[PDB]
């Protein structure tokens, strides 16, 4: 069940959307595919499907050439955006159609189908059609087809975009539970990172249609391979600051800030292919902005907007000499008025040290959760 | 549930008024072809809406009796049984024969796709509003010809009308493609991946989920069969092998005009108005 | 001779068919060819035989093709006893040379032109009006005023249009006497040719307008509400809404379904068959013609009218009648695409 | 103005969405609506802009009392959930289908055009087509509409629904300045807490149609006055304990946690109309949970869900007594795995009591920033 997609190339006509996508998926990990484009990771979903035809490279279910194999035969199944419920036929039959069209007993067909409304909560609406259910029981309609079909590989499309967000809770929590309880492997697509972070065993950014990384949800959010993902995971964006570096060490680089001071750090970062007086873009989690007064960095600028949301107060500080305003977050409530003066400290050892490129230099401070 | 001024009853009231009046307008031909029917004369002389009820002519169109007004009997004018008979036979037969055929190519055109998809979709839309007149010509030289050969579909039979009926796909195979349209598009997606192959995803899935809208094609091939003038006036020569709208215009004939007798045959054929109304609207949100 | 006719039939649909159902790249073909089939036998057929007899001398006198053998016719196999005579444009050519005939083809040309340009503005603008007046939200009974509206629509055609020439009758007549009552007046309705014509109008307006109705209601329920709430904001009245909000937004998609109106209209041969039978009767024309007669009607009256001489090949004008309404269909085809 | 309203009734027949509701928004105030996915909130919306007829009570912009009064004489504008462009006619256009309605002055209608474009840097594309615009552009050209309108009180009905979050926090800002820079009358209608408390001076949550409370958005979250409101304010939802009462003070109500620890802890609560042994519930939000080494009380539990968004850490501790799992909130990574026991502080301070009808008895901790205007 180990989906090794290696070097797949994809391309609308002329239009490359894919190009050298090399995913190793381990048996039984719930990879989710997240990502700005909708339509990058979709395509590469029905690609692992089957729907669609694979431009060049291989790809690997399990540990069989599987490029052109028909979509049957590849044991995956997929839950669709509309679930692809047959109105016509009862829940019964949409979740034993396969079972049904490849030749199976009346009572083997029962006691999978009972299994699965029974371990979905199921039974007391296999007898209705489509039509006189709701949404939560039409998705749990299709996730029990899947079930019932016992693919090697479960594929899930991105509903919610469709979806309110009481039942895409219930989506969130029906997937949980089908993970906890299975522990087969399980690819998923979404667009907001909060649902990656919160159930994901290796996230993929896909930028594009190109991997801009893959890893554990705190090794992206800890760790970013470049500018995009480290913009990209978290809500508040990370704050960018247009640095000059001075002198680089074997272990950490030094460079200066924009602002007129011209304070000189020596964040620790991993100092490989770094030359002194090249340009580069520092950049610094709002979250992890220490007060002004336990850090040595200080950072003055001018208050600009003091959004309070009672657990946390999001402050948005005009620095001068630099374009941004460097957001700043704090628990409780901080009392600031809008257009007075506020310095916020600078820790050095949660600096992110980002190249002109756009890739980042690894960061060699330890961070606990990683692993 | 907007404020409105007090312009709003004037504009309500202004409008019921014209709509009536519209509606008494339109309405003035039924009636009267109504009124018609309950009048004793054929030549609609006296009171233009007779207090008195005769149903002379209405029972002289069902064939019932003969109506004695005087010594000599007046027997029935035409065979209206017979020319609806006629009429459901041919349309019946044009109906299924239209479904049948525009199933499939609207299946085509909106599910699946291939290479001469943009071409053929802009040839059907080019050939449908190419009226069947204009070919009749073509079409009698061409049952004249085949009289000898086939007799079954020659001149003054069945055949002829039925297969110029059956020209009649192109406007309801965009409808059913709408229909399919419509329809989800993963349905199939899905039925692959339980295993089905493209035909038992059509015939296991999509078919009986089109049942609905081919018999509202049906429905609208068979009233449009019934109420076809063109092709079976100048086909279907001998009387006996008229059909309505064919035995029809024999009526108002200036040798013997009769109004009464038309007007009887014109609303006892009710049933094509009302199921018209009642399943080709299908009480659709317009 | 017709039995390879039949062959060429079977070579063409039969065979270039069977590839279809051989060939498994076009496997959606193989449910594209029931119908397509059909209609190449059906419609395409009928169209290229009309254009072959065009070419033709096809007539009363040479309605056979060549049985007549020993049968019998003074031309000993020349042109006219063959019975086939290739004419050659001969006939497309009389259509304008004679002279006899090019007249009235001009004159009932553009009476046809008038007639669909009338007919579709009226009906356009009866049901553009019926169908704002109807989805109001604010009248009463909307479903019974929908319902009596399209009654003309849901009665088959002849039955109305039989109804109506009974009703216009002079010699005895409903309509006429009820006029005759009210303030003495005789329209004679098919004596005079512009009475005619104007019978012949309201008649399809009346025929026509419901169907432009439910299409109008249905580009209305398209069309949104926040621009009437927004334009309420605003101030807008009714007229102001209906002359600057529905009706800029409904000509674009309605023009694509005017011109089908227009091409429907030019090519009714039902409204006038059945009621004026081809009016009154033009003078000095040898085809036969008549002041309301629609080119197809004229076509038809010189094909199968015992008086017309039974010119079949004459009576095509096949490329007057399918190429102006090609022209049509190559202007359908773009306004769709726009 | 200062737009009114006194026992404004609505009644859809049979239901009624809202009943006997007051509010009184003062001149230049920024109010917002929120509450669950009923829609009483954009039916509230409508009413007040003249859409809506009202089935009970009376309506008050300014002074004259407006109940009958078709929209556009109220002074009002609103920009609707979709953003209600016209197609056919381009920007210039569709900012001034209005004027050019009401007015006949081509030179004060394109002054006025061309004012609120230069603030709405909307000058550009002003010969565009709503088509050609994107989600953003659309909604500048509601506003600028509604600014070349110029009522009185403006109107939105969830103008940040149709865009993605940056876009979404972008107008947000734009809106404050907005409102920053006229000072006019705003009402807003939205379900997102995040936009409530960011935007609004005042915060009205319905509830049914019925007003639960109207507050700053601090007031709210610290002092809230029901159930309902206590559990809608904060992204997650505050853990509720049941409790019993075992003896009042005259500021204080010790309540029985229950639990095999039977502990008793006093809590700083208005004490009036508290009867002993009454099953109330307590609420402790989960930012506010303490770590147990600092807090005298501790709630022992069995860890079910450890969520590691990365900037904080939310453990679900099902406590053994306790049906609903307590959500806890810790900043930064906490290592904890799950199926391992772990312990929480309740800071008796920050507890909110509930009585079984579901009102809330006022806390007497002094909460910083509650009164900062």
């Amino acid at each position: 069940a180990s989906v090794q997609l290696q070097n797949v190339t994809k391309a609308w006509g002329e239009v490359v959307v894919s190009k050298d996508i090399n995913l190793d998926i381990h048996e039984g990990e719930f990879v989710v595919f997240v990502g700005p484009s909708g339509c990058g990771k979709s395509t590469l979903l029905r690609m692992i499907a089957g729907l669609e035809t694979i431009t060049s490279g291989d790809l690997f279910i399990g540990e069989k050439r599987m490029n052109d194999t028909p979509p049957a035969e590849r044991g995956v199944g997929m839950v669709f955006q509309s679930y692809a419920l047959y109105p016509h036929l009862s829940v019964a039959e949409n979740m034993s159609f396969g079972l049904k069209l490849a030749g199976a007993k009346k009572e083997v067909i029962n006691q999978r189908v009972n299994q699965v409304a029974e371990v979905l909560q199921l039974a007391h609406l296999l007898d209705r059609k489509p039509k006189a259910l709701s949404g939560g029981q039409r998705q749990r309609v299709a996730i029990g087809r899947t079930l019932v079909a016992e693919p090697s590989v479960f594929l899930l499309d991105e509903p919610l975009s469709n979806l309110d967000a009481a039942l895409r809770v219930q989506m969130r929590i029906e997937i949980s539970r089908l993970h906890k309880r299975l522990g087969r492997t399980m690819i998923y697509v979404t667009h907001d990172q909060v649902e990656a972070m919160t159930l994901a065993d290796k996230i993929v950014v896909l930028d594009a249609g190109r991997v801009a990384q893959v890893g554990k949800p705190l090794e992206l959010y800890h760790y970013p391979a470049d500018r995009f993902v480290a913009g990209f995971i978290g809500s508040p964006k990370m704050n960018f600051l247009p640095v000059k570096v001075t002198a680089t060490a074997i272990d950490q680089v030094q460079v200066e800030l924009p602002m007129p001071n011209r304070q000189q750090v020596w964040l620790p970062v991993e100092s490989r292919d770094v030359q002194v007086g090249a340009n580069m873009s520092l950049g610094i989690r709002p979250e992890h902005l220490l007060p002004s007064d336990i850090a040595d960095v200080i950072l003055e600028g001018e208050v600009q907007v003091v959004e309070q949301l009672g657990n946390e107060t999001q402050i948005h500080i005009q620095i001068p000499s630099i374009r941004q305003n460097l957001v700043y977050r704090q628990n409780d409530v901080v009392l600031v008025e809008e257009g007075a003066t506020f310095a916020i400290g600078l820790p050095p050892e949660r600096c992110h040290l980002f190249r002109e490129d756009g890739t980042a230099c690894r960061r060699l401070h330890k961070e606990p959760g990683v692993a | 549930a907007m404020v409105q001024p007090k312009s709003q009853k004037a504009r309500l009231f202004i409008t019921h008024l014209l709509l009536l009046l519209f509606i008494a307008a339109i309405m003035f031909p039924l009636l009267m072809v109504v009124a018609i029917s309950l009048r004793q004369g054929n030549f609609a002389t006296g009171s233009l809406w007779p207090e008195q009820i005769s149903w002379d002519h209405w029972k002289l169109a069902l064939g019932f009796s003969v109506e004695q007004a005087d010594g000599r009997i007046w027997p029935p004018p035409f065979p209206v049984l017979l020319w609806l008979w006629n009429s459901v036979k041919v349309a019946g037969i044009s109906a299924i024969g239209i479904v049948a055929l525009s199933t499939t190519c609207a299946y085509a055109f909106a599910r699946m796709r291939f290479p001469g998809k943009a071409t053929l979709l802009k040839g059907m839309l080019i050939f449908q509003m190419f009226p069947a007149v204009l070919s009749l010509v073509a079409l009698y030289a061409l049952f004249d010809r085949l009289g000898e050969y086939i007799p079954f579909i020659g001149l003054n039979t069945h055949g002829g009308v039925i297969f110029a009926y059956l020209g009649g796909i192109a406007l309801h195979v965009w409808t059913i493609k709408g229909y399919f349209e419509t329809i989800d598009s993963s349905l199939e997606e899905a039925a692959a991946l339980d295993g089905a192959t493209p035909w038992q995803a059509f015939r296991l899935v999509l078919l009986p989920l089109s049942v609905p809208i081919l018999a509202v094609v049906f429905i609208l091939s068979f009233i449009a069969a019934i109420t076809e003038v063109p092709v079976a006036s100048l086909l279907l020569r001998d009387v006996n092998s008229y059909t309505l709208a064919v035995g029809m215009q024999q009526y108002l004939n200036p040798q013997n005009y009769l109004w009464g007798d038309f007007a009887a045959a014109a609303v006892m054929s009710a049933l094509p108005i009302t199921i018209v109304f009642l399943l080709a609207q299908r009480w659709l949100v317009n | 001779q017709g039995e390879y006719l039949f062959a060429i039939t079977t070579l063409i649909l039969s065979s270039a068919g069977l590839y279809i159902f051989a060939n498994r790249k076009a496997y959606a073909w193989r449910y594209v060819y029931p119908g397509m089939a059909g209609m190449g036998l059906f419609v395409l057929f009928p169209l290229v035989c009309t254009i072959a007899i065009a070419f033709t001398n096809y007539s009363s006198t040479n309605q056979l093709t060549f049985e007549r053998a020993q049968e019998v016719n003074w031309g000993d196999e020349k042109l006219s006893p063959g019975y086939t005579v290739t004419t050659g444009w001969k006939n497309f050519t009389r259509v304008f040379t004679d002279e006899g005939i090019q007249k009235p083809f001009l004159a009932i040309f553009v009476w046809t032109v008038v007639f669909s340009l009338i007919t579709v503005f009226l009906t356009v603008a009866v049901g553009m009006v019926l169908a704002c007046l109807v989805q109001w939200e604010a009248l009463r009974g909307k479903a019974v005023y929908r319902v009596l509206l399209i009654l003309p629509y849901a009665v088959p055609s002849f039955i109305s249009i039989l109804i109506f020439k009974g009703l216009f009758n002079q010699s005895f007549g409903e309509i006429n006497m009820m006029l005759s009552a009210l303030f003495g007046v005789k329209p004679a309705w098919f004596s005079d040719p512009t009475t005619a014509r104007t019978m012949l109008i309201i008649v399809n307006t009346w025929l026509g307008y419901p169907y432009m109705m439910i299409l109008c209601m249905g580009l209305l329920k398209a069309i949104p509400d926040d621009l009437y709430e927004a334009s309420a904001m605003d101030g807008a009245g009714p007229f102001q809404n209906f002359f600057k909000i529905t009706l800029p937004l409904l000509i674009k998609p309605l023009t694509p379904l005017m011109i089908a109106s227009f091409a429907f209209n030019f090519n009714n041969f039902v409204l006038i068959q059945l009621l004026t039978n081809g009016g009154p009767d033009r003078l000095g024309t040898t085809t036969p013609a008549g002041y309301t007669d629609l080119l197809v009607n004229y076509t038809y009256r010189i094909a199968f009218e015992g008086g017309g001489g039974q010119d079949f090949g004459l009576a095509a004008a096949i490329a007057t009648l399918i190429f102006l309404l090609v022209g049509a269909l190559a202007i359908v085809n773009l306004k769709a695409t726009r």
